[PDB]
């Protein structure tokens, strides 16, 4: 019935996935008062927030070592290769990520909940990437690469589309980028904080995993 | 069908 | 020129605004050394990471009551309202603000440095908005007017064409969204960073001011 939840996110979340569970748990009647705070930020940034209860709920990468908080599976997302129309890559439609070797990158800064599985992706080839720029969110990241000033790989969002750039699929290495329901473990958790998590959980299963 | 997949680490 | 310049800014500056100010400012020859790095974030977080100096230089809301900071101005937004493609005020292309008294808000946060703007209209009009949430970036505003889960007024920005939603133009009342370069003042800046402060007050006043 009544009460609020504080749900922290990371941004790729905010265009499509967090309006799409928030309508359909809306839709229930007995869900219809429920309110929500919104947050959104880098997975690093987030986790300090859900230990501090700034959050009840957060929707980011999954981090090594962190005993107390619960990653739960909700989504999932395809890396690709993200190149101004320009570029010589653009010519092709999908690439080793070892054929961008020559070129200058805008990566993701050390705050990004991806470092880590884009980081063992080259090194699973033995490739250090030529690093130009670094920047956070990811419309600064495509913003950056449809005026060419570099390359990037970033998860395939809708947005993508509306630059000038060139959208590449990534052959090898293989890749799976999981998006986790996060939570703290031995925590006490609201009523509507609870129906929203399992609610969320249900729908990711069905929908998107 | 991904879920269980997700779990692993 | 080399060094590295560190540029914090408002989120809606990544997509088009700041990489046309950085592909211009490194045609010049004697700026093809120089290195960024950029942070996004909302005003209120930006200005302490210039008083700390995490930042060089920033691109932000002005914010009353910062004598260490100096604002000039840069670029400009329109404000508008946002509403899902088959709410009853979509029949409409434009509106005055009052006309939105009825529906629930999705809200910006009080990080945001356009609430002191956005805040000042609805008083202006003597109206206390219904809020039914509070987001600070952008796209997970549009991202919840598009599901109809409420409306918003915001700056109008290219995404917004690309959900189902409608914008809406604002009659009344009209006032200025401004934009500004804002640095520590009377602080050392290094040649670099001077080259491309005063490269992007030009531009703006140029291109982006009117
Ligand atoms: O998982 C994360 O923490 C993030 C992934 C990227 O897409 C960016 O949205 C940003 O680096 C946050
Ligand atoms: O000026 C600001 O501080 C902001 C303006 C809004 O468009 C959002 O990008 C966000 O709330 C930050």
């Amino acid at each position: 019935s009544h009460g609020n939840i504080d749900l922290g996110f990371i941004y790729t979340m905010g265009a499509h996935t967090v309006p799409e569970l928030v309508q359909n748990f809306t839709k229930v009647e007995s869900h219809k008062d429920i309110t929500f705070s919104f947050f959104q930020g880098a997975t690093k940034s987030i986790i300090p927030d859900l230990k501090n209860e700034k959050f009840d709920l957060a929707i980011c990468s999954y981090v090594e070592n962190e005993p107390d908080i619960e990653f739960l599976p909700l989504t999932k997302q395809e890396l690709v290769v993200v190149v101004a129309e320009n570029h010589p890559l653009a010519k092709y439609d999908s690439i080793d990520l070892q054929d961008t070797a020559d070129y200058s990158y805008i990566f993701f800064s050390d705050t990004s909940g991806l470092r880590p599985l884009i980081d063992s992706l080259f090194a699973e080839i033995n490739i250090q990437p030529k690093i130009g720029c670094y920047v956070e969110e990811d419309t600064a990241m495509v913003g950056l690469v449809s005026v060419d000033y570099g390359i990037s790989i970033m998860p395939k969002i809708s947005s993508l589309a509306h630059y000038n750039v060139k959208v590449l699929s990534i052959n090898e290495p293989k890749h799976d980028r999981f998006i986790y329901l996060a939570s703290l473990k031995n925590h006490y958790i609201s009523p509507a904080s609870k129906a929203f998590k399992d609610f969320a959980l249900r729908y990711g299963k069905k929908h998107f995993l | 069908g991904a879920y269980g997949a997700g779990l692993a680490h």
